This record gives C-alpha cells, sequence and structure tokens, in this order.
RNA sequence: AGGGGAUCGAAGAUGAUCAGAUACCGUCGUAGUCUUAACCAUAAACUAUGCCGACUAGGGAUCGGGUGGUGUUUUUCUUAUGACCCACUCGGCACCUUACGAGAAAUCAAAGUCUUUGGGUUCUGGGGGGAGUAUGGUCGCAAGGCUGAAACUUAAAGGAAUUG
RNA sequence: CUCUAACUAUAAAAAUCUCUCUUCUC
C-alpha cells in the first residue's frame, strides 16, 4: 500500500531509523506511544476483530444525532493486546480509528504457570482484576490446557493475549461490552503490575533508547 | 396522589368500619 | 467491620438471621407456606382435566390488536373456575 | 475497643505500605504481632523491626523495603484440619508458587508450607504475600 | 457595524510585519502599496485591507501595540533587553558595603561556616495589625 | 466513496456526493458523503463547484 | 563525591543573601519542605541557603548529563521570572517558553508549539501547573524553582528559594546557568565569577526600560 | 440528590434552631434559613440631602442614619431580587459578591 | 518467570521504582528517570556516565518524589546533608 | 380534667377572584396556641450516613482546657491577674484543596483502608403494586401506636447523570 | 511596599389536548 510516514515525535524517529528493535524497549522505559505506524513496525502481526457496534444517539432539536461506538481488540495472541473504543459518524471510519486506538494502547502481558513449570506459559501468573463502571472482572490462574472459562468477548480477548488457560468471574452489569472489556484489559495489564518474589531483584537501570540514541532524534 | 392523603383516606375509611363496628359489638 | 457477626461461637444467630431472611424470597415463601396446593388452581400439578362451560374470546392489551379465543373451564379435580387458551390458528372450532 | 490487636497491626502495615513508605509503629506489640513479623522477616516480605519496651505493652517499630503487597488477617481464627489447608490457600493466596498462610500450630506460629512439612495444622492466623 | 472580520486583520498584520518600512501614514499610498504588493482579488477589499492598514500604522505611530510585530521593533526590544547597568546593584555596593540581617540569617551564616559581613537588627516581632 | 476518492485525485480542491432515496429500507433518507471543503454563497458556487443532478431506477 | 571546589564560596552565598532569597518563604508552611530553618519571629521562616545551593548544583549535575543542549526547556508565566528565561535559553542551549504556555504544547503532536524535551525547569509550580501536568503526562522531570509555601505534587528536584523578590529568580537562574556552563566545559575555571552580570537575569518593568531610554537619549 | 453538602440550612450540629418570620411573606422559617440583609441606610436620601441642609437649624447636623436588619424567607428572597440563582459550579463561592464599590 | 531447563521466558523484566521499589507499570505515564552527570576532580561533566534514578509517578503523584531524591542522592553521596535521616 | 384567655389562628361567618372557589388575597372568629396534673409515642424524630476501635493527606481558621514565651498593650509605682500576639497539644461543631483511594455517578477525608474480599457488634432490605391493607395479638379513654401477610396483578417501577 | 464606607424600592386572571415511533454493515 502507499505509507510515507513521517515521523512528528521522536520516537517514532527513532523506530523509523531503526535504532529501536523490540517493543520490549518501549515498554519497559514507559515510553510515549502517540503514532500506531511504530506499533505496526513492532509488532507486523497484530490481528483484531471488532467487538462490537453500538449506536449511540444525542437528542438535538432536530431529529437525533446518530454515531457508532466500535469496541475494537487488537494483538498478536503472543503476550500483547490492546483495546480501542471509537464513537464516529460512519461505522467503517469508527472502526478505522477503533483499530488506531487499540494499536496505539498497546500492553504487555505477564504469563505464568499454574504450577510445575514445563514448558511456555499457559496461564496468568497471579490473580488479578479490574474494574469499570461497575463490571469487576476477575482473572485467576487454571491448569493446563483447561481452555478460556470466560464470556465471549472476555474469551476472544484473551485468544488476542495468548493466554490460553484461565478462569474468569466477573460481577456487576457485564452487559454492556465496553465496561467489560475495559476491566479485562485492566485485569490483563495489571498482570504486569503485580511484585512477586520471581521479581524481587533490583536491575541497573539501563539507560533509555532516546537518552543514547538522543542523536538520531530532532530532525535538524 | 400523596401518601398524607391515601393515609388519611384509610383512616376515615377505618373511621366508618369502627363505628359500624362499635354499633354491632 | 460487616454487618454480620463474625465471632467462631456466633453460628446460632448466623443460622436464625439466615432463616429469618430466607422469607423475603418468593420461592422459599411459596416452597415452605405451601401456598400451591392451598390456593393455586392445581396444587403442585402440572397438568389438569376440567369440562368446558362456555366459549369466550378476551381482547388483548394496549400495544397489541385482537381477540385471543379462550375458553372458560371448571376443572374437576377440586371445582375450580379458570380460564384457558387454546393455542393455534383453527383450534377453536375443534373444541366443543 | 481494640478486639484483635494483630489485625490492627496488619492493617497499619497494609496502610503504610500503600503509601509508600518504609516504615510502621504498631502500639500494642504482642507475642502474636512479633511472631507474624519474625515469619515475614525469615519470608522476606518484612525488613528490620524492633521492639520498645515501655513497660506497658511495648510497642514495635517496622522497617520495609516495598516488597509485601498485602498483609491480613483470618479475624476469626477457625479451627483448619490439614485437608483443609489447601482450600485456605486456594481462597486467600494469589498463586500456588508463592504467598503464605500463616497459621498458629501447637507446634508455633508457621506458615502453612512449614506446618505441612511437619505434617501438623492448628488455627489460622493470617494471610501474606 | 463595520467590523472588519478576518481576512482584512490578518492580511493587515502581516502586510505591516513584512513590509513596515515602506508603508507610510497616508492612506492612498498604502492603497497603491496593497495594490503592487499584494495580490487582492476584488477592490473593495483592497480599500478595506489599505484602510486598517492605515490604522494599525497609525495605532504604531502612537507606541508598541500587542500582537503584531516587526524587524525594528523587535531589534529595539532586544537592544533594551540586553541593557545591563555598569554599576554593580549587589555585593553590598550600597550602605557602605553593610547589608542588614536579624539574628536567625546571622546563626545561618556562622553554621554555614562563612565570614559574611553582617549587621545584626530584631524584627520587632509585633506584627502589623493591617 | 470511490467516486469521491477519484474525485479528489484528479486533484480537486473538494467533492461532495448526495444519495438521496429508499436507501435498503422501505422509509427515504438521504445519505452525505463529502471530502475538502464545499462552499455555497457567492458565484464561487457558480464559478468554480460544479453540480449534477440524475435519476437512477430501480427495482 | 564532589570536589571541595563544589562548595559555598563566600561570594556566591553573599549573593545569594543579598537578593534576599532567604528573607522570605511564608508566613505559613508546608512539610513538603524541610528547608526552613530557624523560623524568624517575624513570621518569615528562613531558607537555609546551603541546602538552596546544594539544589542549584544538583539540578546543574541533572541538566549537563543531558547530551543534547535543546531538549532542556524552561517554562516562566508570571512576569518577574520571564526575561532571565530567556537569558538563560541564551547561554546554554536549552529551550525558553515564556508568557503563555498554550496547553497541550507536550501532549499535542500536532501544535507547532509541541516541544518534546527530556527535561522542564519551571520557575514557580503553583503559576506554571499546566506545564507540571503536561510533563506529567509526557514522563517530564520538572526542576521547579519551588518556594516554601509553593506546592510540590509532580515536582522532582527543587530549588528552595524566593518567588516574591524579582531579585532572587534571576540570581537563582544566573547561579544555574553558571553552574551548568561550568560543568560543560565552556566556562574555563570555576572560580571567576563569569564577569557578565546577576542585573541581566532581573526584571525589567516597561515603564523603567522607558525610563531607561529617556535617560540614554538625553544626550 | 443532595444540591447542597451544607443543605442551604448552615446548622451543622443543633438539629433545631428557633425560626423567624418573613419581612414580605410572613413565612416561619428557621432563622438560619432566612437569608439575612443588613440595610442600613440614611434616613433622607441624597435625593434631599442639600434641601434639608439649607433648609435646617443646628448648621452641620449629624444626619442619622438608620438601621434595619431584613429577615426574608426564601421564596420572597428568589422573587424580590435578593437572592439569584446560580451555576452549580458558582453555588461553591459563599464569599459576598465583591465588594460592590471600593 | 523461569522455564524448567532455565531459559527465561519472562519479557521485558520490568523496572522497579528507585525510591519505593515498586515495579514501573508499562503505562505508568507519571514515572520518571532522572540522570545525574558525574564529576571530576576540575569540575567537568564527564560525558557518557551518570548515575539513574528511576522515580515513580506514585510518588511524584503524591509530593514525595523531591524528598526521595535528595535522600537518595544524599545515600550515594551526591548532596552533602541536605536529608536528615530523623525529621 | 383545673387555671388563665394578649397575639395568631383548624373549624366556622362572611367580603372578593373565578365558569365554578364552602381554596389561595381580606376582615371577624371558637377548639388550640400559654400553663398544673394524667395520657399520647408518632415527624423529611435527616447528617435520609448505627455504635465502639485502629490507620491513611495537605491548608487555614473557630470553641473549651493546658503548656511555653526574655512578646504587646494594659496600671495598682513595678509586678499578679485579665485582654491580646506567636508556637504547641488535647477534645468538639465545622470548613477549603486534591485523588493518590471509593463509588452507577451526584459526590465522600469518610461513603477510604472491599474480588489483594474477615477488628467487635446490633437492626434492616431481596422488583413494583396490592400495602404498612386485612386478620390475630398487644398498648391507648379516644385518636392511633407496635407487630404485620397472602390471594391477585404487573415488565418494569426506581437512582445518578448527558443532550435537547 | 501602605487602608474598613455607601444605600433602597413591583407580586391581577391564564382550564384542557388525540391517533402514531419506524434496520444500521466496511
Ligand atoms: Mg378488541
Ligand atoms: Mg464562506
Ligand atoms: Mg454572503
Ligand atoms: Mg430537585
Ligand atoms: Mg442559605
Ligand atoms: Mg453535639
Ligand atoms: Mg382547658
Ligand atoms: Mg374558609
Ligand atoms: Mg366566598
Ligand atoms: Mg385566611
Ligand atoms: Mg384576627
Ligand atoms: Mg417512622
Ligand atoms: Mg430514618
Ligand atoms: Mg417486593
Ligand atoms: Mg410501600
Ligand atoms: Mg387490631
Ligand atoms: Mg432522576
Ligand atoms: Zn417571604
Amino acid at each position: 500500500e502507499e505509507k510515507g510516514w513521517v515521523p512528528v515525535t521522536k520516537l517514532g524517529r527513532l523506530v523509523k531509523a531503526g535504532k529501536i528493535s523490540s517493543i520490549e524497549e518501549i515498554f519497559l522505559h514507559s515510553l510515549p506511544v502517540k503514532e500506531f505506524q511504530i506499533i505496526d513496525q513492532l509488532l507486523p502481526n497484530l490481528k483484531d476483530e471488532v467487538m462490537n457496534i453500538k449506536p449511540v444517539q444525542k437528542q438535538t432539536r432536530a431529529g437525533q444525532r446518530t454515531r457508532f461506538k466500535a469496541v475494537v481488540v487488537v494483538g498478536d495472541s503472543n503476550g500483547h493486546v490492546g483495546l480501542g473504543i471509537k464513537t464516529a459518524k460512519e461505522v467503517a471510519g469508527a472502526i478505522r480509528a477503533g483499530i488506531i486506538i487499540a494499536k496505539l494502547s498497546v500492553i504487555p502481558i505477564r504469563r505464568g504457570y499454574w504450577g510445575t513449570n514445563l514448558g511456555q506459559p499457559h496461564s496468568l501468573a497471579t490473580k488479578t482484576s479490574g474494574k469499570c463502571g461497575s463490571v469487576s472482572v476477575r482473572l485467576i490462574p487454571a491448569p493446563r490446557g483447561s481452555g478460556i472459562v470466560a464470556s465471549p468477548a472476555v474469551k476472544k480477548l484473551m485468544q488476542l493475549a495468548g493466554v490460553e488457560d484461565v478462569y474468569t468471574s466477573s460481577t456487576g452489569s457485564t452487559r454492556t461490552l465496553e465496561n467489560t472489556l475495559k476491566a479485562a484489559f485492566v485485569a490483563i495489564g495489571n498482570t504486569y503490575g503485580f511484585l512477586t518474589p520471581n521479581l524481587w531483584e533490583v536491575q541497573a537501570l539501563t539507560p533509555s533508547p532516546m537518552d543514547v540514541y538522543a542523536d538520531y532524534a530532532t530532525a535538524s | 396522589m400523596r401518601a398524607k392523603w391515601r393515609k388519611k383516606r384509610t383512616r376515615r375509611l377505618k373511621r366508618k368500619r369502627r363505628k359500624v363496628r362499635a354499633r354491632s359489638k | 467491620g460487616k454487618g454480620k457477626p463474625r465471632g467462631l461461637n456466633s453460628a446460632r444467630k448466623l443460622r436464625v438471621h439466615r432463616r429469618n431472611n430466607r422469607w423475603a424470597e418468593t420461592t422459599y415463601k411459596k416452597r415452605l407456606l405451601g401456598t400451591a396446593f392451598k390456593s393455586s388452581p392445581f396444587g403442585g400439578s402440572s397438568h389438569a382435566k376440567g369440562i368446558v362451560l362456555e366459549k369466550i374470546g378476551i381482547e388483548s392489551k394496549q400495544p397489541n390488536s385482537a381477540i385471543r379465543k379462550c375458553v372458560r373451564v371448571q376443572l374437576i379435580k377440586n371445582g375450580k373456575k379458570v380460564t384457558a387458551f387454546v393455542p393455534n390458528d383453527g383450534c377453536l372450532n375443534f373444541v366443543d | 475497643t481494640r478486639t484483635s490487636v494483630l489485625a490492627d497491626a496488619l492493617n497499619a502495615i497494609n496502610n503504610a505500605e500503600k503509601t509508600g513508605k518504609r516504615q510502621v509503629l504498631i502500639r500494642p506489640s504482642s507475642k502474636v504481632i512479633i511472631k507474624f513479623l519474625q515469619v515475614m522477616q525469615k519470608h522476606g516480605y518484612i525488613g528490620e523491626f524492633e521492639y520498645i519496651d515501655d513497660h506497658r505493652s511495648g510497642k514495635i517499630v517496622v522497617q520495609l523495603n516495598g516488597r509485601l503487597n498485602k498483609c491480613g488477617v483470618i479475624s476469626p481464627r477457625f479451627n483448619v484440619k490439614i485437608a483443609d489447608v489447601e482450600k485456605w490457600t486456594a481462597n486467600l493466596l494469589p498463586a500456588r508458587q508463592f504467598g503464605y498462610v500463616i497459621l498458629t500450630t501447637s507446634a508455633g506460629i508457621m506458615d502453612h508450607e512449614e506446618a505441612h512439612r511437619k505434617h501438623v495444622s492448628g488455627k489460622i492466623l493470617g494471610f501474606v504475600y | 457595524g463595520r467590523v472588519r472580520t478576518k481576512t482584512v486583520k490578518r492580511a493587515s498584520k502581516a502586510l505591516i510585519e513584512k513590509y513596515y518600512p515602506k508603508l507610510t501614514m497616508d492612506f492612498q499610498t498604502n492603497k497603491r502599496l496593497c495594490d503592487e504588493i499584494a495580490t487582492i482579488q476584488s477592490k473593495r477589499l483592497r480599500n478595506k485591507i489599505a484602510g486598517y492598514t492605515t490604522h494599525l500604522m497609525k495605532r504604531i505611530q502612537k507606541g508598541p501595540v500587542r500582537g503584531i510585530s516587526f524587524k525594528l521593533q523587535e531589534e529595539e526590544r532586544e537592544r533594551k533587553d540586553q541593557y545591563v547597568p555598569d554599576v554593580s546593584a549587589l555585593d553590598l555596593s550600597h550602605s557602605n558595603d553593610v547589608l542588614n540581617v536579624d539574628t536567625q540569617t546571622a546563626e545561618l551564616v556562622n553554621s554555614l561556616g562563612l565570614k559574611l559581613p553582617l549587621s545584626v537588627s530584631s524584627v520587632s516581632a509585633v506584627r502589623d495589625r493591617r | 466513496y470511490g467516486v469521491v476518492r477519484y474525485v479528489m485525485e484528479s486533484g480537486a480542491k473538494g467533492c461532495e456526493v448526495v444519495i438521496s432515496g429508499k436507501l435498503r429500507a422501505a422509509r427515504a433518507k438521504s445519505m452525505k458523503f463529502a471530502d475538502g471543503f464545499l462552499i455555497h454563497s457567492g458565484q464561487p458556487v457558480n464559478d468554480f463547484i460544479e453540480t449534477a443532478t440524475r435519476h437512477v431506477l430501480l427495482r | 563525591s564532589l570536589p571541595s571546589t563544589f562548595d559555598l564560596t563566600s561570594e556566591d552565598a553573599q549573593l545569594l543573601l543579598a537578593a534576599r532569597v532567604h528573607l522570605g518563604a511564608k508566613n505559613v508552611q508546608v512539610h513538603q519542605e524541610p528547608y526552613v530553618y530557624k523560623a524568624r519571629p517575624d513570621g518569615v521562616n528562613v531558607i537555609n541557603v546551603g541546602k538552596t545551593w546544594e539544589k542549584i548544583v544538583l539540578a546543574a549535575r541533572i541538566i549537563a548529563a543531558i547530551p543534547n543542549p535543546e531538549d532542556v526547556v524552561a517554562i516562566s508565566s508570571r512576569t518577574y521570572g520571564q526575561r532571565a528565561v530567556l537569558k538563560y535559553a541564551a547561554h546554554t542551549g536549552a529551550t525558553p517558553i515564556a508568557g503563555r504556555f498554550t496547553p497541550g504544547s507536550f501532549t499535542n503532536y500536532i501544535t507547532r508549539s509541541f516541544k518534546e524535551p527530556r527535561l522542564v525547569i519551571v520557575t514557580d509550580p503553583r503559576s506554571d501547573a499546566q506545564a507540571i501536568k503536561e510533563s506529567s503526562y509526557v514522563n517530564i522531570p520538572v526542576i521547579a524553582l519551588t518556594d516554601l509555601d509553593s506546592p510540590s505534587e509532580y515536582v522532582d528536584v527543587a530549588i528552595p528559594c524566593n518567588n516574591r523578590g524579582k531579585h532572587s529568580i534571576g540570581l537563582i537562574w544566573y547561579l544555574l546557568a553558571r553552574e551548568v556552563l561550568r560543568l560543560r566545559g565552556a566556562l574555563p575555571d570555576r572560580t571567576q565569577p563569569w564577569a557578565i552580570m546577576p542585573d541581566l537575569y532581573f526584571y525589567r518593568n516597561p515603564e523603567e526600560i522607558e525610563q531607561q531610554t529617556a535617560e540614554e537619549e538625553a544626550v | 440528590p443532595k444540591k447542597r453538602a451544607s443543605n442551604g440550612r448552615n446548622k451543622k450540629g443543633r438539629g433545631h434552631v428557633k425560626p423567624v418570620r418573613c419581612v414580605n411573606c410572613s413565612r416561619s422559617v428557621p432563622k438560619d434559613k432566612a437569608i439575612k440583609r443588613m440595610a442600613i441606610r440614611n434616613i433622607v436620601e441624597a435625593a434631599a440631602i442639600r434641601d434639608l441642609s439649607e433648609a435646617s437649624v443646628y448648621a452641620e447636623y449629624a444626619l442619622p442614619k438608620t438601621y434595619n436588619k431584613l429577615h426574608y424567607c426564601i421564596s420572597c428572597a428568589i422573587h424580590a431580587r435578593i437572592v439569584r440563582v446560580r451555576s452549580r459550579t458558582d453555588r461553591r463561592i459563599r464569599a459576598p459578591p465583591q465588594r460592590p464599590r471600593f | 518467570m523461569e522455564n524448567d531447563k532455565g531459559q527465561l521466558v519472562e519479557l521485558y523484566v520490568p523496572r522497579k521504582c528507585s525510591a519505593t521499589n515498586r515495579i514501573i507499570k508499562a503505562k505508568d505515564h507519571s514515572s520518571v528517570q532522572i540522570n545525574i552527570a558525574q564529576v571530576d576532580e576540575e569540575g567537568r561533566a564527564i560525558p557518557g556516565e551518570y548515575v539513574t534514578y528511576a522515580l515513580s509517578g506514585y510518588i511524584r503523584a503524591r509530593g514525595e518524589a523531591d524528598d526521595s531524591l535528595n535522600r537518595l542522592a544524599q545515600q550515594d553521596g551526591l548532596l552533602k546533608n541536605v536529608w536528615s535521616y530523623s525529621r
């Protein structure tokens, strides 16, 4: 296709120059991503599918002005998820911008073992939870190959995550798909927010990629 | 309707029923 | 911290509190009071025979305009009378 | 009134950890608090605490290092049979790879793994992870 | 109800900011300048543009004004900014090499281990009733 | 949308399309597809923007 | 550690005293700042000038560590410290922002004033809260010229000094720029007073610049 | 819902205060929800100060004032223009309306 | 974290706050990383050699960022007695 | 029931306004309002936030008490008080900012320390209506209070907030 | 870096309203 992608931010300039090789460097230093093309460059195989299209109306003096809210989940099934929620006039544009936001909001997840680690991680590391609106989602580790015991939206979010086995429990008005998916997103991103005995030792604070490679930014 | 006036109407029905019972007690 | 007691020797009040609260439900109250046996047209009965008394149709609600073709039936098991509905296009004529 | 002193101690630890501090001042400082913090020291969830004699129940000054994330008492010290230890660990601990249900057996106050090693069980005190 | 909407104001602002040395006080000369230095499509808009340009020029002549800027004005501002007094306004150039303090900052100087010639004075801790 | 895309591919400074009628419904409705900017007042309406009106017969 | 050449020299401390940096902190106080010392009976807390100079040299060390000069971006919204910032940006290769801050200048990448720096210097947190919030949103350190009454939320290493002086802010910027240039090595040795003057960073009301021009144009 | 965390009363720790009557409509309203206005004015307006001064014995009379604290109700206060409806973010402010004159 | 053979399966072993030992989230868009330049004998900032402190967004939001940095710099011999361990 | 009996005022009497007005505006006006005994036990009896206990965040004030000031006016020559000023502390009605916490939010410094769920403890609620109705007790002279369903009917009723 | 002043003040009457609500996907 046709894509030039002139980089307008320093992170984008470094990525376009090919100086950042893995998305782990972006996630580690809590770097701010504002160009989805960075995420496209780092993760070439981010699959996605629209969770829901919802018509939302505003009551004006003349008729009812209706837009559409698209709930898109993007991921690579290898420990990377993003949840975009967008509102727009035309449904196709709403889906495109929701994909854009979801790519912007990619996040890493910490898959773990239920017990007696043998192969690659199959489940989460610990129990995690999130709460959006009144919807509280509780993700609990499950034994190997136990499937994803979750509602279809949460199940498909875990599938996009790469988590193959997990138990779930949702409390509240899980009816609303955006709230449920946001709570699940909060939980799965909180999976890397739990300090664990195997994460106890301190590191040397490797210098930030835009400090060591500040020269290649700042287009002169 | 107000709960006040529904209460009062119930009290007046009890008025009549209590007088009737007192007559026939 | 919570309304219920938490001590290791507070089983009695927890149990009686649950027992007193159970009456707030409708299924439990119906099951324990035995309202189905005493007041319902059938006492714990899925089906019941009866005799047709007359042959009436009743108009529907506001959003739905029609007359549903029912039938008044006096039950044989106890003698109660209830209206019942014949469900299909041309089944009213079938029942005499 | 102060009913469960260990509850106050663990609540103070939780509050002073969530805010990001590195120290706590627990006032009443009973035996059970000392043993609980000693177990936490043995497993690393706590730093270098201290008993301050007052001739009146003493006090404790606790040093933290941010390694802990939650204490907590099971306020009704339920009689935990050796079969019910696993159920408590599943219901309380977040993962099977870590966490410790601190429970008081006749062989002292011990973490659940140590109690299972001694093949002895008693009442449950609290949980740390 | 003459308010001279966006286009004329912005065009006149740019005209002043790019051509101040050539602009004059007179409406007709500035009208000819607007004709030659700028391609205004119609002529009513040209007259409005020249009129607002003259008004802004008169305001500038009266004094400096917000928003617009040009080479001469910014150079004058920079030259005034570069003013640094030859005489010292610190290091006790006034008050015969003596500066007045109270006890507290005197102890500050003392504990800092520095000589710092001072002059003590109590601050009369009674505060003004305002 | 293909028509609008081609029109702005041709170098146009703005395109707009109104499709009015029974778009997949019995009730009438009008869809507007616009991109760029379209003026509406003054002979610039006559001088630059050019319009066309057509009828299409369906089933 | 730092060599003893970085101690509080008598002339530099004397300058700090003269600009009345210590004189005023507030009649009130917030427990985020222990830089207080010997609360004066006038109800005007004194600021520990040694701590202020230590903060100044720490900020200079932090700024000098940045490899590319123009990712040090300095803000000033209040009038009293506008000119100084510009002057600072003249000597050290920093980027100034005077007057208004045009919010969205750090997050929004479309604005023509979108600067994405690696450090932000703020003359007053209470007045430049917008810049502090932007730096929070975009993960940027905030070396703020905090007073003993200004808030310290989202504020990194904080130089404690006066914010009501018209003297303290300019001289603080002087010492900051002077120490940064000494750290870089443009200034050869850190003993000479760097001839240019503290009054260069002082505030200049338009009324007094007009008076100065009139005195200059009299002959 | 709570429109006013103070409930408008300004009581906070009394339970009951003694009511007062409205000056216009004589509404028995609690003394704290009885918005008060201290009308201090001249017994002779500025329209007749010159006339009174010219036609009065006791040269330079002090011209005594009149003082009255008016206890309005709240319906009258809305209607008699004493107090006005405000924005929900403006209801926060309790300072008087910024010193009518300096 | 560790596979049974002994290779790492974790990705991006995360940083931790240098003042509160709490990990730094990937999307913790309030946290910062300060660099303090090393100083040689004559006051020349040696380039490319410094010391880094990762301050979390939580302490920055609370208002303890500057105090924590003061303590942390005093511990590693950067500032002289700027922070007292006994308040 | 006994005492009083000014004002204001359920009922009532009218004079207006209206299509009607035995309602609101007005003038009179009993019971009542005020009391000594005896009943009544209900209120939007509201902070619609149970009580006891611990911890968590910054900013001022305010009330009661107590400490210190080389503090200021006081005047009884000096001092002792008192009254202020500054700092601190305990307890109370409260208040401002903020979310870094909680909520469906309005908002809460408690409505926080709750899916990372357990400090002790009492009472109450399980969709709306029927209904706080009937009945049965019990208290009351009476008014009515406490306790208190079902049959049946219904797909909602309701909370907060957003745009009109 | 220095301060505590100005002010008013209208209420007449106005009740009621029937249908019928209709998809948003690249
Ligand atoms: Mg019909
Ligand atoms: Mg136009
Ligand atoms: Mg026109
Ligand atoms: Mg309302
Ligand atoms: Mg009020
Ligand atoms: Mg009280
Ligand atoms: Mg009597
Ligand atoms: Mg009447
Ligand atoms: Mg009449
Ligand atoms: Mg009347
Ligand atoms: Mg009367
Ligand atoms: Mg009640
Ligand atoms: Mg109540
Ligand atoms: Mg119900
Ligand atoms: Mg009810
Ligand atoms: Mg009865
Ligand atoms: Mg509502
Ligand atoms: Zn009134």
